């Protein structure tokens, strides 16, 4: 017989073709999946009076053990058996209800924001109610489900009950965003927004798709702060870094102006990076968990030996700060002492007026007074090698895989804003961002301005054609743009940087498959044309957008500081090597473009940035932004066993992928990477690999590691993030 | 690990 | 092992045919004129045709001029200085001889009480006993220690073989029983607390452990209500874990369920209680504890063994023959063997209990295109032990009538009209529907009738150098691999499993097991027919587990998938390295 | 190894 | 330790004179009256004057109700099983009433002797009987093994 505790109280014997009925009716459509195997070894593990709850942990479990490359389509009846054990868990049946009953229901729990029944009428819900397709919810991997249901739907923390799907989370992050648009258009915005993320065209990070229909208003993630060389903004650096942990967000610190250790930070850099440090793990577990930063500083600062090796697991307490990254700092001018093979002068920042500035804003400005300063025996000073330093910062990177470098001259010279008024001198913590900071002097100081971005993404595997770019820049802009308005502003030096620039980051995913299919590579040059057409339509149609967004609304209070103002496009700017790399004529017409935003106006001062992603990437079963995948299949640790997710599309592309660790070297794609930093207003969070069973007695020469230093800075890359060095 | 050696006479021969 | 030859010189004296013939002629040249050289050919030929196998003792002595051949003893200790004594000197005398020991040192009375110095000395002392006769301290003799998991020692006793630690408070060259019943499981469920007690101290809960379930319940409440009585309270949790901890760790820290070995056992428990195992925990069998070595009113348990080669037998019903033969050859050699100790004499020849298991059962299941982790096997295992307990009992009931019951066939459930299939867990009715084939009503009624002539017939024991001699799967267990290995002078010995060519794809491996769930359904199963119990294993790959490690939630709730289906004991834990 | 985390309301469904 | 006490309630029941005459009255008490006394007289003097001085077990249990004085055993054992658990047995009684034990075991039989396994295995065995009754490890009753 075998009887089953139901969510009530009493028996009732088991349902063992309601079952196998769930079970078919998931299998729609997928092939080389036995419904017999899932049975067999999930019935095995059923004891009388086993709950309902259990007998579909149980099946779904046993679903999800079977994803292989070979039967990658267990991914999906998986994910079908979760998204249905969810149905029921939230709603109890499948049918989900009518979304105005639902979000009146919400609100009244506390769980969603009241500010949705005020902004919409009954009738609008009823007729967004219509957009929705709950059908949806079948195109997940299960990998995807297993995020949503942990990091995205509405939940309980405690009890752990769950109470939305999510087609409610699309909809309602959609009538959120576009809430203020008049009547004529709304509903239209909502609905063609709906659409582009529910099909996983676009991407949205992580607090967004957590946080929008909620009372919360946190949603700044992305943070660059600069340091002045005073103890007030130490002091003022220190406790915006508090405020913005508290609300899980990364960090990008600049401190290279502090002054050195015995200068006229009298006791220096180190003791005030420490300071730094536990500002950003305040809130962590236990001192590692959450709270993140990357904090900068110039190649040439006196104490550059001294902080090169601040996470090093081998030396003395008092001299290591290993719960951050680093961003080392670099120019022209460097790199042609390292070529030359002559010395680096390192100099106290306080003691070498305009240097500083110089070394972001103007290059010549930098040769004349390095050389001048260098020059004079009043100056306190320190000279080295150049392949001594260089192999050190290598030898570094390498060993911890995490310090990172900022190219300063690409980054002013080809950039958004013009580094009289408004130099780049800094990123954040995935080297993607670069946009311009004020130090403060005081946490309410308002001549401040601490830096954010708002993020999201283009699913290259999701579009068609790239025409189909041109809607989705137009949502995505919209939505982010709304955004910012919408969201709380807790140290009003962040506010000043976002009402007067209004900056956006919006990046790739899927690069990897979207390569495979138009059967090219990242290793041999086959794909520069293909990416040179592509990172043309991504930021042509992202200014099309700002453009268009700037006539309805304004441009942006501080537009005057950027290039964009003056006439200047990035196909003016980027590094003439790339000539050489690439012939694919423009496609798009920049000059009416040029015209139009000198007129009109952005909306935005930046709008691209090539971020990494996981999480994102999961949810729509992608490549991971540009990054070629290691394997086949990804493995996930879970308290409900082991999550894998198989490369979309593998049985017809598993010879196109390129893999990581099958890329003959970082040459080709350097190129790749170059390449998009022609059009990208910001940077690109990009890698380096190396593995030492292609090396000579398993070891990694520094020559290689150089060698590709340079090819990065001859190709434009503005940014160097992880150096990744595979195991044997 | 990485090979200290460092050709500069190689390297001089890049263009930036 | 086996060939009579010679321990110096190294010469052979003997060919295998003239052991299987002489084995033969042995054991049944007692027999009347009329049958005897039938039986001994209808023997010979079960044995060299690979239908019966015999334990080593047996087939190595029995033709030449020794006379020891038991090699599983169970001694249970009373808690007085001079049953110790007696209990470790039984031991000397049995280890002496190449004998395997289950050791119950249960009843020993806890540290500080009114055994002043406590359980940890005592077992210490057992174990130098065990290890008396062994090359350098560790080569030979072999015990197993049972206690229950209420004694108030318990969180002291499951770590003595920790790797870790200090010297006083180690006794590791041992294995344990930890026994567990339906109450320590529901507080365990509940997440309530566990009370420890020191047996002296509590009358009569011990013994209600193991008789009597309900009594246990009443007695238990009682006397963790009472202030005046020393205990001790711990989370379930807690107690659980640490044992499930130690289990993993060393693989040898094994579970005896009491309450089913009473519920469902040949004996009655009011009379003469099941109260431990032995070495490998199949066996399960009733003793008393002696005060001098030579005390008669003792009894140490004795089982003979021997097993079925499912995979040598073309049809269930070739197993008559095979019981008849079995059953009449041990009971010979009960006879034949000698008796160090009087109270073990007294308990083979007062009951004269066996223990008949069997080997090739995954090349069994294979041969029928079964398997253990899915369920596919369940009803050929039901039918199969079904043929085999009944056979067993048709041959001892036969042979009762020929020859007299045994003297103690009264303590037995069987006397009372009491079979197995009225006392098996009625969970297994939800995971077989095999109906039974025999007519165990004309069987209660005979048995009761004239009796049996051992008071116990099978037990699922493990095997390796039985199974090796005949080619076949080992026990009940399915193979690591295709090919074993052995390290030998002589070079690398090599065996592939019976009929690869054909059942390569037939044979489901130990590690290629989703989990252990079907095999415990299959182990439930045998246990519905088996008089004592089964050698069961428990099985962790952990490259199957997030982040390669094994969860407490998953050894727990095997724990009880056990239980559940009625399961008595579980013997060792293999955790597969990557 | 072992993964200590036990949950008992997983527990308390099972019947013995 | 000599003193008659509570060894939990820390109570102190005598002092030492009583200690003291009293372990003469029970020594002597099955004397003839003609001279019991006059013994026990004596006696007491000699002890409370410290010219003679008494073991441990006799100045703490003497006119208590215990009988077990034996501070000294010396048990020889034969080269046979039955000795050797007879031996044994004798050590575990002997060590929980707290006496030191000197133990004979040379004339069991060598390794590889024609009882294969040697001395070591049973020494160990005699080990464990004299700490049988002792905490755990380095803790109460001893032996020499000669």
């Amino acid at each position: 017989n075998l009887l089953v505790t139901k969510r009530d109280g009493s028996t009732e014997r088991i349902n063992l073709d309601k079952i196998h009925r769930v079970l078919d009716w998931a299998a729609e459509g997928l092939h080389n999946v036995s419904i017999s195997q899932v049975e067999l070894r999930s019935h095995i593990q059923f004891y009388d009076g086993i709950k309902t709850s259990d007998i579909h942990e149980t099946i779904i479990k046993a679903a999800a053990d079977l994803i292989s490359r070979d039967a990658p389509d267990y991914q999906y009846l998986a994910a079908r058996l979760a998204i249905f054990h969810l149905r029921k868990k939230a709603y109890g049946q499948f049918e989900p209800p009518a979304l105005y009953d639902h979000v009146v229901k919400m609100v009244e729990m506390g769980k969603y924001d009241n500010h949705l029944l005020e902004d919409y009428t009954e009738e609008e819900f009823k007729q967004m109610d219509t957009f929705i397709d709950h059908d949806r919810d079948m195109t997940f991997s299960y990998a995807a489900v297993k995020q949503l249901e942990g990091k995205y739907l509405v939940q309980n923390r405690v009890t752990g009950e769950i109470y939305e799907s999510a087609q409610f989370l699309y909809i309602l992050v959609a009538a959120c965003l576009f809430s203020n648009y008049p009547r004529e258009t709304r509903l239209q915005y909502v609905k063609r927004f709906y659409d582009a993320v529910s099909t996983f065209k676009i991407s949205l990070p992580t607090p967004i798709m957590s946080g929008v229909r909620t009372p919360t208003r946190q949603f700044s993630s992305c943070v660059l702060i600069e340091c002045g060389d005073s103890l007030d903004s130490i002091n003022a650096t220190s406790s915006a870094i508090v405020k913005y942990v508290s609300q899980r967000a990364g960090i990008g610190i600049n401190a290279g102006r502090i002054r050195a250790l015995g200068s006229p930070f009298h006791t220096g850099c180190i003791p005030f990076y420490k300071h730094f440090q536990t500002a950003v793990k305040s809130c962590s577990q236990g001192g590692v968990r959450g709270g993140a930063a990357t904090l900068f500083y110039p190649m040439w600062h006196l104490e550059v030996e001294s902080l090169l090796v601040l996470k090093n697991n081998r030396g003395v307490e008092g001299n290591r700060v290993r719960h951050m990254d680093y961003g080392v700092q670099i120019n022209k001018l460097m790199y042609t002492r390292l070529l030359k093979g002559e010395d680096i002068t390192l100099f106290s920042p306080s003691d070498v007026p305009g240097l500083y500035d110089a070394f972001f804003a103007d290059q010549e400005e930098f040769e004349r007074l390095y050389t001048k300063y260098e020059k004079d025996d009043s100056i306190r000073k320190q000279r080295v090698k150049a392949v001594e330093l260089f192999s050190l910062m290598m030898q570094e990177r390498a060993s911890t895989g995490r310090i990172y470098i900022q190219n300063v001259d690409h980054c002013n010279t080809h950039s958004p804003f013009d580094p009289a008024i408004a130099p780049v001198r800094q990123s954040n913590l995935c080297l993607e961002i670069a946009l311009p900071t004020k130090p403060l002097n005081d946490v309410n100081d308002e001549n401040g301005e601490i830096a954010l971005c708002t993020l999201s993404a283009f699913n290259l595997g999701a579009i068609n054609n790239l025409d189909e770019l041109e809607e989705l820049a137009i949502l995505a802009v919209r939505a982010l743009d709304a955004l910012l308005d919408y969201q709380d502003y807790p140290i009003p030096a962040a506010k000043r940087g976002a009402m007067g620039r209004r900056t956006l980051g919006i990046g790739v995913i899927n690069f990897a498959y979207y390569l495979a299919k138009h059967g090219k590579r990242y290793s041999d040059g086959s794909a520069n044309n293909l990416t040179h057409k592509t990172f043309e339509a991504i930021q042509y149609y992202l200014l099309k957008a700002s453009n268009e967004l700037a006539k309805e609304q304004g441009a942006c209070p501080w537009f005057n500081e950027t290039t964009y103002a003056k006439g200047i496009l990035p196909i003016d700017t980027y590094k003439k090597d790339l000539d050489t790399i690439a012939n694919e004529p423009l496609h798009y017409d920049w000059e009416a473009l040029r015209e139009s935003i000198k007129t009109h106006g952005l909306r935005n001062s930046t709008l691209s940035a090539l971020m990494p992603s996981e999480t994102s990437s999961q949810i729509s079963n992608a490549t991971n932004g540009i990054e070629p995948p290691r394997g086949y299949v990804s493995i996930k640790a879970s308290k409900d066993g082991i999550l894998r997710q198989v490369v979309p599309d593998y049985e017809h592309l598993h010879d196109a992928y390129e893999l990581l660790w099958e890329m003959p070297g970082n040459d080709g794609y350097l190129q790749l990477v170059g390449i998009m930093q022609k059009f990208i207003d910001q940077s690109i969070s990009a890698n380096t690999n190396y593995d030492p069973s292609r090396f000579p007695s398993g070891k990694v020469p520094m020559q290689q590691l150089l060698k590709d230093l340079l090819t990065a800075y001859k190709f434009g890359v503005k940014t160097l993030f992880y150096q990744n060095t595979r195991d044997g | 690990q990485i090979d200290s050696e460092v050709d500069t006479d190689d390297l001089s021969n890049f263009q930036l």
